[PDB]
């Protein structure tokens, strides 16, 4: 028989210097670890989507149960938690009209349909930021039903409902070059091919394109679909709710205030028990496959120290990938560059340069870019790279009952690979975080030397740094827990100079 | 003299209460709360002598229970005994109570009004108690934490207590005692698929990696009568795995990686003559079971074909080899659907389906059908793999089992009813 270890379940920090393990039961009980007076909500959307809004508004106030309040906790209210209030008193309006959809959401092509769309959205919310001064806090972007469904890559409209038509095919599109001539009604429709033929270089989701087109100009942005927030009205033919949250709505309740709360500047809570100067960076690579290059892919960094509210560092395009091996590793140059970047935001956060760096990846690093990375390594500052993979195939059944293992079991294999049960069963929720038996992730010391246990106890303690869900624990820590998003974010647009940024720019 | 007391149905107002108890609690008030203690004499005695205010949860279900009942009237005789015109403060919560389920003794007095907002509702009865002099001490978040972590996190902790595991690793237990590299060099092809042969075989360097003999590639490989056997490098299996053999000519890691490499085609082959059909992922491959076979669709009284709405449902597993830190095969447990017990379905359907089948099974259905897959197809006590004409590895059917010094209470009220319920 092998031997487990038990790792403790760490503790997050919440108000009036208390420390938890669940972050709802922290928030109910004590409140928030950062304290802001008021969330100052600006909406966009229809008349419609902006009576959803408030009627959510009005509903969060009071409480709001789960099915089964132990696994999934209640909701105590906005106010009797955050000790904040989210009014529909301080809502800053910006119209979107009934015949404004229908003007550009009935186009035969979905990239034109979404780059206008999104387009409709952002020039509103950054003009209502410019003109009419900066005075709220989230913009939450309340999507029609319609739009999420025919504003996505892969969604084609019927025929019968297209109102305009499509001028060049995406075979052409992006090799379209608009050239002048000497005639001005043949120049018109030249420049109306452009038109659109430059959305073909966007990605023709509306999230990821809405909250990439506006990493530049710096707002935060809550996109919630309107039958997100009013279910009970978005039935099928069989009058049944088609999204049904009856049984979580609390939960959902808690998700939304949590995640809309950090975005309006507050941070819910933080790591309790860390050691000073540690920094986590999380690789993240995501294939253009836009360009010819098969090896052509874009690369960027998330930091995070002792809370969630952290930093992305947008690198440079460049052959990082390799179809054969399909891992991703950066060349010298670009391994300097986005380390030195990371190391320089550090430096200017805390005037001082990280104890250690772990590197988050999901494959293993070659010396190439290791040398690279140790290169602009401070010196006295021990730089590590873990390899997070969660495809190994090791799996442990409990010989009796239909309850699995235990979350914070862990195998340690030798003193640089290890297997940590993030999910499993869990006895405060006396329930599962996963269905069926749980995978556990394999860590491994891929370069650099560290304690295998302390960076065991790291990684399960930055599976709680998640301030969208507000859930117990998640499945992989947060440097690694929205890699792809961050990837297709900065992949959307294809037209980006983005500084380092927080997190809630593109969380 | 300075007790705050909580009377509430249960477990009906069980969060309000516990929420109340521990806020009030944490900002520096004395609250008496059966919910906070792990008899009626005991509340009788502390509702006469030591309650500075009482107060009663306005429920449906608190007007009429009889023992909430009971701890009013007793609240109304020591009310009428002091002076205190609001030694009864009821906390209106519930907005289904119809008034004309109220309490008469509750209905006669004002409440404070919890339903449009438990902070409002809070800011109201901390008001009520500052305009009355209601003792209180400095805040005390950190008696709150410790109530709520010891009281209320009791039985919801993890316990010191030995627990098995089983795992999906079974090991193999014999091993071929040579590993051989044949230098057949012109004699072999050099557009030849090394993974054609019967036996597995893959390339080095000029050399040929195989348990298998010289001359058991003859039949597809005519040139290899004249390879001298001699002009073979025999490495010990045992000294591959402890570590000891490590030259220029190859390295232990690869020396392993080989090794998994032959045993990954030698049980992709060794399922070719057996009762199992496959299916082709996007690298390896799973092994399922006909609808027809077995009796009942049952091996050992386990389901391992099934019904599910219009199709079939057939357990299937994948293998992979590793050798460290123990030599094992992992298997990989899947599903995959038919039509008709036969015939897939190629397509999203074949996800769709199963995620929505395996939500329905947990740890004790996986793991039974695991095991009994392994148990159909074993050949005694374990399975033999063909890596040549007379050598073999064994695979133990009983798998690697891990064991843990910390485990849990098991919640016989099963919510996992209620997780796979969850199929939005
Ligand atoms: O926030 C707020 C704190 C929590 C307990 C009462 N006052
Ligand atoms: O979206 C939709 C489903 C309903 C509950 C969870 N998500
Ligand atoms: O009665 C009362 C119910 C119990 C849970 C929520 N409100
Ligand atoms: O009970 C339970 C936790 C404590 C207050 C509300 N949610
Ligand atoms: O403070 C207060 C204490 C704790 C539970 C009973 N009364
Ligand atoms: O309503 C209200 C009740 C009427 C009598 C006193 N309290
Ligand atoms: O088929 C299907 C398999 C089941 C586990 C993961 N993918
Ligand atoms: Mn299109
Ligand atoms: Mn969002």
């Amino acid at each position: 028989m092998k031997e487990l270890i038990y790792i403790e379940e760490p503790s997050i920090l919440f108000a009036h210097g208390q420390k938890c393990t669940d972050p709802r039961d922290g928030l109910a009980l004590f409140g928030p670890l950062n304290q802001i007076y008021g969330i100052k909500s600006g909406v966009v959307g229809t008349q419609k989507g902006l009576q959803i809004f408030k009627s959510y508004l009005d509903k969060i106030q009071k409480p709001i149960y789960n099915h089964n309040n132990i696994t999934r906790p209640m909701f105590p209210g906005f106010e009797a938690v955050f000790g904040c209030k989210w009014e529909s008193q301080n809502i800053v309006f910006k119209e979107i009209t009934d015949e404004e959809i229908r003007r550009y959401l009935f186009n035969a092509s979905t990239h034109k349909r979404t780059y206008d769309l999104v387009t409709l959205f952002n020039d509103k919310i950054i003009t209502a930021n410019k003109n009419d001064e900066e005075r709220v806090d989230v913009w939450f972007v309340i999507v029609p039903e319609e739009i999420y469904k025919y504003c996505r890559p892969n969604s084609v409209l019927p025929n019968e409902l297209v109102q305009t038509k499509s001028l060049i095919s995406k075979s052409k599109a992006k090799s379209f070059r608009y050239t002048p001539t000497l005639f001005e009604e043949f120049n018109k429709k030249l420049k109306e091919v452009e038109k659109e033929a430059k959305t073909y270089n966007y990605d023709a989701q509306f999230h990821d394109q809405l909250k990439a087109r506006l990493l530049e100009h710096t707002i935060p942005t809550q996109i919630l679909r309107e039958s997100t927030l009013a279910w009970r009205d978005f039935k099928n033919t069989f009058g049944a709710p088609i999204r049904d949250f009856s049984k979580i709505e609390g939960h959902l309740a808690w998700t939304i205030s949590t995640a809309a709360y950090y975005k309006a500047g507050g941070k819910p809570w933080k790591l309790g028990d860390i050691r000073p100067g540690v920094c986590y960076l999380g690789l993240v690579y995501k294939k253009i496959e836009k360009s010819k290059n098969p090896q052509n892919a874009c690369c960027a960094a998330q930091m995070f120290l002792d809370n969630g509210d952290g930093t992305v560092f947008k690198g440079e395009v460049g052959p990082w990938y390799n179809p054969e091996k399909g891992e991703y590793h950066l060349k010298p140059k670009e391994a300097k560059a986005l380390l030195t970047q990371a190391l320089e935001s550090y430096k200017e956060q805390n005037k001082s340069y990280p104890k250690e760096v772990f590197i988050h990846a999901r494959t293993r690093f070659n010396d190439e870019e290791w040398n690279a990375f140790n290169e602009v390594t401070p010196k006295n500052t021990n730089l590590v790279g873990v390899t997070i993979t969660k495809s190994k195939p090791l799996k442990l059944y409990k010989t009796e009952g239909a309850f699995p293992i235990m979350r914070g079991n862990a195998y340690i294999v030798d003193e640089k690979k290890a297997f940590l049960w993030t999910l499993g069963f869990v006895p405060k929720l006396q329930s599962t975080l996963s269905m069926e038996v749980p995978n556990p992730i394999f860590i491994e010391i891929n370069k650099g030397e560290a304690e295998i246990q302390q960076v065991l106890k790291d990684i399960l303690a930055l599976t709680k740094l998640n301030y969208n869900a507000c859930i117990y624990a998640d499945g992989e820590p947060v440097t690694l827990r929205f890699a792809n998003k961050i990837g297709e974010i900065l992949t959307a647009s294809t037209e980006i100079k983005t500084p380092p940024l927080a997190f809630k720019y593109y969380i | 003299r300075n007790k705050i007391f909580i009377s509430h149905a249960t477990p009906e107002d069980d969060d309000f209460t516990r929420w109340l108890s521990l806020k009030l609690i944490g900002l520096g008030y004395e609250v008496w709360c059966d919910i906070l203690f792990l008899f009626w004499s005991t509340i009788e005695k502390e509702i006469r002598e030591n309650t500075c205010k009482f107060l009663i949860v306005s429920s449906t279900a608190g007007n009429k229970r009889e023992g909430v009942l009971k701890e009013l009237a007793v609240a109304t005789k020591v009310k009428k005994h002091l002076q205190d015109d609001m030694f009864i403060i009821p906390l209106a919560i519930d907005e289904n109570l119809s008034y004309d389920d109220i309490n008469i003794e509750i209905v006669r007095l004002n409440a404070i009004d919890f339903k449009k907002s438990w902070a409002k509702g809070l800011q109201d009865l901390l008001d009520a108690f500052e305009k009355q002099n209601v003792p209180k001490k400095p805040p005390d978040h950190s008696k709150s934490n410790l109530l709520y972590q010891q009281i209320f996190l009791h039985d919801k902790q993890a316990i010191e207590k030995e627990e098995t595991y089983d795992s999906n690793w079974f090991p193999i237990i014999s091993f071929p005692n040579e590993l051989r590299f044949h230098r057949y060099d012109w004699r072999l092809p050099k557009q030849f698929d090394v993974r054609t042969l019967a036996f597995p075989a893959i390339r080095y360097k000029e050399y040929l990696c195989t348990f298998a003999w010289e001359y058991d590639f003859i039949h597809q490989l005519p040139k290899t009568e004249t390879y001298n056997g001699q002009e073979s490098i025999r490495i010990s299996t045992s000294d591959i795995l402890s570590g000891r053999y490590d030259t220029d000519f190859i390295r232990n890691y690869e020396c392993q990686r080989l090794i998994v490499q032959l045993i990954n085609k030698a049980f992709e082959l060794r399922m070719k003559d057996k009762n199992v059909r496959e299916y082709q992922m996007s690298k390896t491959f799973a092994y399922w079971i006909e609808k027809g076979k077995l009796e009942k669709d049952k091996f050992e009284k386990i389901k391992l074909v099934g019904k599910q709405k219009n199709k079939y449902w057939h357990f299937g597993i994948s293998a992979a080899g590793k050798l460290y830190p123990s030599p094992v095969l992992m298997v990989s447990s899947h599903i995959i659907f038919t039509m008709d017990g036969i015939n897939l379905i190629k397509s999203s359907i074949q996800h769709s389906s199963r995620r929505k089948q395996g939500k329905n099974w947990w740890n004790d259905k996986w793991r039974e059908k695991l095991l009994a897959f392994i148990r159909f197809l074993s050949d005694q006590n374990a399975i033999y793999l063909n890596v040549g004409s007379e050598e073999k590895i064994l695979i133990s059917n009983k798998p690697l089992k891990f064991f843990g010094k910390m485990s849990y209470v098991t919640p016989s009220e099963v919510t996992l009813e209620e997780e796979s319920v969850l199929a939005d």
